[PDB]
RNA sequence: CAACACGGGGAAACUCACUAGUUUAAGACAUUGGAUGGUGAUGCAUGGCCGUUUUUAGUUCGUGAAUGAUUUGUCUGGUUAAUUCCGAUAACGAACGAGAUCUUAACCUGCUAAUUAGCGGCGAGUACACUGUACUUGCUGCUUCUUAGAGGAACAUUGUGUGUCUAACACAAGGAAGUUUAAGGCAACAACAGGUCUGUGAUGUCCUUAGAUGAACUAGGCUGCACGCGUGCUACACUGAUAUAUAUAACGAGUAAAAUAUGCUUGCAUACUUUUCCUCCGCCGAAAGGCGUAGGUAAUCUUUAUCAAUAUAUAUCGUGAUGGGGAUAGAUUAUUGCAAUUAUUAAUCUUGAACGAGGAAUGCCUAGUAAGCAUGAUUCAUCAGAUUGUGCUAACUACGUC
């Protein structure tokens, strides 16, 4: 009976609030694709229905979350991005980071491009809400992946 | 309007390996260029080889 | 109790319940400001 | 068999794929037939809340419809078809006699 | 002001300098003559 | 035989169809002057002019008209009568007799030959117009 | 006064064990669940006390409540 | 004025091959001479669409514009009132408010449509949806178009 | 500036937080204590997002060199849209930004393709000529044009001038295109106690919680008005108004409530139909509008080889606060809605204010733009003078300077 136009959005919305639902359950594993444990989440879904930026994000909030020291949370979650092959990596981490004055703190490393579409095509980015006693921290993790090519680099043999 | 240093350093690379098949016709060392370069845009392929051949 | 199935009062953001600002343009019924979080994994792409 | 995607690159290769397919056991297919492209445009305003400039940003999402009306036996085709393709393609029956 | 009436080159300016005529009396007075703007006699 | 051809200047479209024939030419199913405003008739009829009445006494033209407002069909239509005798001169009549009307045609304008490009720039938000803005006040 | 009928109350305890999981929904002034033909007020109360004496634990994302029992609870709900 | 210098051959065999207005003002003279349209009576005390916002005045038109309709006919061979409402529509000043388009009268137009099929002129059918062009019509409209383009180019 | 047609904030109700008041429990847990919710307070507790700085051209490192903060690199000069290049040069080498990338729009593939697009082929008539032209029903090679996939095409190409004659510019030619073809999009570093907790179940603390700041219902009100400031609309007429006629546009956008029968008694309850979106079309209506029907979930029906207005042509005025001007008011019948009074909106007759081209001041703008003229979409039960798109009508003036 629907129109393809109602029909695409539909598709669209189920995605969104799916991806939303994924991320209030998954924090008892990293990043492992879905399926269209399993069972009640199937279930669930059905009963309603009818390198990796994330994971290091999700990764991150926890060691912060554990309240372990800030600096080597972050340089510990850098180092490993880089030791798995990142061509670019930036962790920036916000909110009241141990004071009664909030601020932010910048954490880069390699090529990490920001301009237009290649920005857009090899940086992977993800944002999570680490609550802590007095409020709350952002974490923004931006990965610059394996490349396709680069447009910029020209070289011979 | 001018030639950036990605266009021009390349431009001096090829010619570097490649001098002995490049000439003094622009459509020819368009050709070179595309044959030789890793270029992912036409118009920066075309760019390249106006400069060499400049 | 006393709605009304018209008007303003009658309906609200799909994700949020603001009353405010929603797009019922295609029927996507979500608050612009929601739409923005969502935007790019609905298919609503940037372009010019 | 019709064809509605909202990746054209996706599009693309289920149709060279189901044209291959078809050629092997000469098929009758009727050459690909690209519908006019509709986008659907949302113009959104930026910012949650008022102050600042006035800024706009216009969204498009731009849908993909082909189509192919085939003669032969249906199952085939469409399980040629349906195994070949990405979710992404959505396929839709439309069958003749010559 | 008006100070033009009913009794006593064919463009309506004309025939309104000459006579001291309102435009329409000196429309009629060309059709009159004869027997928006175009081709002339 | 015949050959078809068109002009596109701003979002009109004007075909036209150069076959054998006797003279007469059509746009829709309505005759040549029918047009209306009579200072661009005369653009319409300028390509007659500039190569007499012998030449398309020996040809029918008919001509269809899609789209975009009065200015835009009148240089389509100029344009695709243009582009219609040149063409069919190169199919059947002779590249050299063709070469010399097209260097007559040329001689007096290129624009007959081929359509200005101008089209619309967008509008963009912060004014009506396509680079106006609001008026800005302290 | 706002009773919940012993029946009602015992059919939406065994239809939380017969699957394992119940998708509420938030709002409060639809009549109906798709799959119980029962007030969604009572049913929300219930799981709300239920939630409380830690029995099913919920998940919540947007309108939408997603409730799976405990094991403890499981076993409770039976009688 | 009417006549001019041509530099292509004309046919002169349809309402297509003659301009408009004299084809449209002699077949307006010529109905109400013959009389067999009526004006009719109530028709002078209102307008033809809300874009005048006033009388029509101008005496004859009730004529013209059957003259036009029947034209738009043999142009267009198949329409309903919807579409003549639309052609005759014009713009309105709404005072302070901009202007909008605004369309034409229906009765009036629904009128002369039904006094030119009783007439034999127009016809509505189901093949093809709403009104079309009939034949008594057809050979009258192409030969008073004849009638007229002989009589005014020499 | 970077508040002030901004909070998509076009509020009849609800929306709503407010005013006059009235209710309600929807007070989980182990009476009682105990919270949960809060368009409550705090953006100088904060997250996110966004504005400005700035879409300009800036920013940073390794090593080197010159008590220190530091400086050099990153520069007298030439050049450029550009810390763009060249060149000089105690630095050499880098990196991000910028260009580049990407989306449209601009031109060519007689290749790639034909459906719900065209074009012909061909039957058949109606009309006229005259050894074809116009117009409709039926069947059915071509792909130029409609559409859209892939791919091509400009690099300052050639020629001529100017330039350390270096980077490069200037002119002419060629060319679909020569200001990186035109337009966008994307947005470095470091900021601002800029904006937003009235978008959020993002959120701290502080307040509040049955005589609630929760939920909820009825009115009233956000629009009131000696008066001050914004942005728009409509004007001040004759290159015009009025009235007929003719021509011709692009983007689009479209589907647990209604109605009939029965049981009780037009009220209530139940069944059945097929109901809410676009309206062609046929009838009726001055007009609004109505009734009857028909197709459309859409390149298919609304509707598009034509849906606008400025066009233009012919008439009517004839410069006179005038037939300019339509504020203001008075009387209507309609239409939406539970509710239209503070006139929702609509038409119809009547009513006929300021305003004679705008002081001091101050805004926008360089080519399909400016201006003028419309119109689609967004909100929408109903409401564009708003915003955002889109076209048509197509100017002026350079083409530079501090």
């Amino acid at each position: 009976p629907i129109s393809k136009k109602r029909k695409f959005i539909n598709d669209g919305v189920f995605q969104a609030e799916l991806n939303e639902f994924l991320a209030r359950i998954l924090a008892e594993d990293g990043y492992s694709g879905v399926e269209v444990r399993i069972r009640e989440l199937t279930s669930l879904v059905q009963k309603r229905f009818f390198l990796c930026a994330m994971a290091q994000a999700e990764s991150l909030r926890y060691k912060l979350l554990k309240g372990l020291a800030v600096r080597r949370a972050c340089y510990g979650v850098l180092r490993h991005i880089m030791e798995s092959g990142a061509k670019g990596c930036e962790v920036i981490v916000s909110g009241k980071l141990r004071a009664q004055r909030a601020k932010s703190m910048k954490f880069r490393d390699g090529y990490l491009i920001s301009t237009g579409e290649p920005s857009k095509r090899f940086v992977n980015t993800a944002t999570r809400s680490a609550q802590l006693k007095q409020g709350v921290l952002g974490i923004k993790v931006k990965i610059m992946l394996p490349t396709s090519i680069l447009p910029d680099n020209i070289s011979v043999l | 309007r001018v030639r950036t240093k990605t266009i021009k350093r390349a431009a001096r690379q090829i010619v570097e390996k490649y001098y002995a098949k490049l000439t003094l016709d622009f459509q020819i060392n368009k050709k070179i260029t595309e044959e030789v370069a890793i270029i992912p845009s036409k118009r920066m392929k075309n760019k390249v080889a106006g400069f060499v051949t400049h | 109790v006393h709605p009304k199935k018209y008007g303003q009062g009658s309906r609200q953001c799909r994700v949020c319940s603001n009353k405010h600002a929603i797009i019922r343009k295609y029927n996507i019924n979500i608050c612009r400001q929601c739409f923005r979080e969502r935007a790019d994994i609905i298919g609503f792409k940037k372009y010019r | 068999i019709a064809l509605t995607s909202k990746n054209l690159r996706a599009i693309e290769k289920v149709c060279s794929d189901i044209m291959k397919g078809a050629k092997e056991k000469n098929l009758n297919v009727s050459g690909p037939v690209r519908l006019p492209v509709k986008t659907l445009r949302i113009t959104t305003r930026k910012s949650p809340c008022g102050e600042g400039t006035n800024t706009w940003d216009r969204f498009e999402l731009r849908i993909y419809k082909r189509l192919i009306d085939l003669y032969s036996q249906c199952e085939v085709v469409t399980q040629m078809t349906s195994i070949n393709i990405d979710p992404v393609v959505e396929v839709e029956v439309i069958i003749t006699d010559s | 002001k008006l100070n033009h009436a009913v009794f006593i080159v064919i463009t309506p300016s004309a025939i309104a300098e000459k006579y001291k005529v309102n435009l329409s009396v000196a429309r009629a007075v060309i059709n009159h003559l004869a027997d928006s703007q175009k081709l002339y006699t | 035989k015949r050959v078809q051809t068109f002009g596109k200047k701003k979002t009109a479209v004007a075909v036209a169809t150069v076959t054998n024939g006797k003279g007469l030419i059509k746009l829709n199913g309505k005759n040549l002057d029918l047009v209306e405003p009579y200072i661009l008739k005369t653009k319409v009829y300028e390509p007659l002019w500039l190569i007499g009445s012998g030449k398309l006494k020996n040809l029918d033209i008919r001509i269809r008209v899609k789209g975009g407002g009065q200015t835009s069909q009148i240089y389509a239509i100029r344009q695709a009568i243009g582009k219609g005798i040149i063409s069919y001169y190169q199919k059947y009549v002779d590249e050299s007799t063709k070469k010399e009307l097209k260097d007559v045609l040329l001689r007096y304008d290129r624009s007959l030959l081929v359509g200005d490009t101008r089209r619309c720039e967008p509008k963009k938000f912060g004014g009506k117009g396509a680079r106006a803005r609001y008026q800005k006040s302290y | 006064y706002s009773y919940i009928p012993k029946q009602n109350k015992k059919l939406i305890y065994e239809y939380l064990f017969k699957e394992g999981v119940i998708v509420v929904e938030k709002d409060a002034k639809i009549p109906r669940h798709p799959h119980l033909n029962v007030p969604n007020l009572h049913i929300m109360m219930t799981l709300k006390s239920l939630k409380s004496r830690n029995y099913v634990e919920e998940k919540y994302n947007w309108k939408h409540q997603y409730f799976i029992l405990n094991n403890e609870g499981i076993e409770y709900l039976r009688e | 004025r009417l006549l001019e210098p041509v530099p292509f051959v004309k046919t002169n065999n349809c309402i297509k091959d003659v301009d408009a207005d004299l084809f449209i003002r002699s077949y307006a003279t010529h109905l109400k001479l013959h009389n067999k349209i009526t004006y009719p009576k109530w028709c002078t005390f209102v307008k033809t669409g809300k874009g005048r916002k006033l009388a029509p005045l101008n005496e004859d038109w009730y004529f013209i514009r059957a003259s036009s309709i029947l034209r738009r006919l043999y142009l267009h061979p198949d329409i309903g009132v919807g579409f003549l409402r639309r052609q005759f529509s014009s713009k309105q000043r709404r005072g302070v408010a901009p202007n909008h388009t605004s369309l034409a009268s229906g009765k009036i137009l629904r009128s002369i449509l039904q006094q030119l099929e009783n007439l034999g002129y127009v016809e509505q059918n189901p093949k093809k949806k709403g009104r079309r062009l009939t034949t008594k019509g057809e050979n009258a409209i192409n030969n008073f178009a004849r009638y007229i383009n002989k009589k005014v180019y020499n």
